[PDB]
């Protein structure tokens, strides 16, 4: 998957960018 | 970073931190006035942070400057995140000292199996979750077009190169976008993304900084 390495904060998925998930701390990755 | 070390205060004094309430991404200082990073940490009032090395402590050789504008590369793709690049300009210039000082641009692009320093202070793990205080190192190799293609099927632009380890477990990571990748005291490199992080067969991909040094140098002397 095509996932940028910036820090984001998320709640869902559908927060992240591009083909980043939500993963279980908060953060995208 | 993952798998790296620390890379000790102050010893990257080109490294800042890119702030919106928290560090989000990296960048490189290019002069006392110009910040390189990765288009996708584009974000509206950016805080530049120089001279940090702990994030949560002041330890008084830091300085703060917001930016003033930030110029995302015309050809900018967020889907393939092509052309990952951009220029942010401070609202003052920063004072150049012996803990905040510029990186030179490249002359000529490197080569695969060129070994470079990236820094960040982005996620240590590649399971899990734990974000440092303190500016990581690491040291990685220009991997070749071949490998790089074939990690990354279909994904690989001209303007991108993988660097780091086919084995896995050292790369970096999220909140370490927009940072240098330098070798041979050139910036090469920002830090761009990679599918997870330092597993085996996927390395870092890296925006390619020779492609870019005639539009960097226009832009920042045209601004």
């Amino acid at each position: 998957r095509v996932c940028p390495r910036i820090l984001m904060e998320c709640k869902k998925d559908s927060d992240c960018l591009a083909e980043c998930v939500c993963l279980e701390h908060g953060y995208c990755g | 970073i993952v798998g790296g070390y620390t890379c000790g205060a102050n010893t990257v004094p080109y490294q800042v931190s890119l702030n919106s309430g928290y560090h989000f991404c990296g960048g490189s200082l290019i002069n006392s006035q110009w910040v390189v990073s990765a288009a996708h940490c584009y974000k509206s009032g950016i805080q530049v942070r120089l001279g940090e090395d702990n994030i949560n402590v002041v330890e008084g050789n830091e300085q703060f400057i917001s930016a003033s504008k930030s110029i995302v590369h015309p050809s900018y793709n967020s889907n393939t995140l092509n052309n990952d690049i951009m220029l942010i300009k401070l609202k003052s210039a920063a004072s150049l000292n012996s803990r905040v000082a510029s990186i030179s641009l490249p002359t000529s692009c490197a080569s695969a199996g060129t070994q470079c320093l990236i820094s960040g202070w982005g996620n240590t793990k590649s399971s899990g979750t734990s974000y440092p205080d303190v500016l990581k190192c690491l040291k990685a190799p220009i991997l070749s077009d071949s490998s790089c293609k074939s990690a990354y099927p279909g994904q690989i632009t001209s303007n991108m190169f993988c660097a780091g380890y086919l084995e896995g477990g050292k790369d970096s990571c999220q909140g370490d976008s927009g940072g240098p990748v330098v070798c041979s005291g050139k910036l090469q490199g920002i830090v761009s993304w990679g599918s997870g992080c330092a597993q085996k067969n996927k390395p870092g991909v890296y925006t390619k900084v020779c492609n870019y040094v005639s539009w960097i140098k226009q832009t920042i002397a045209s601004n």
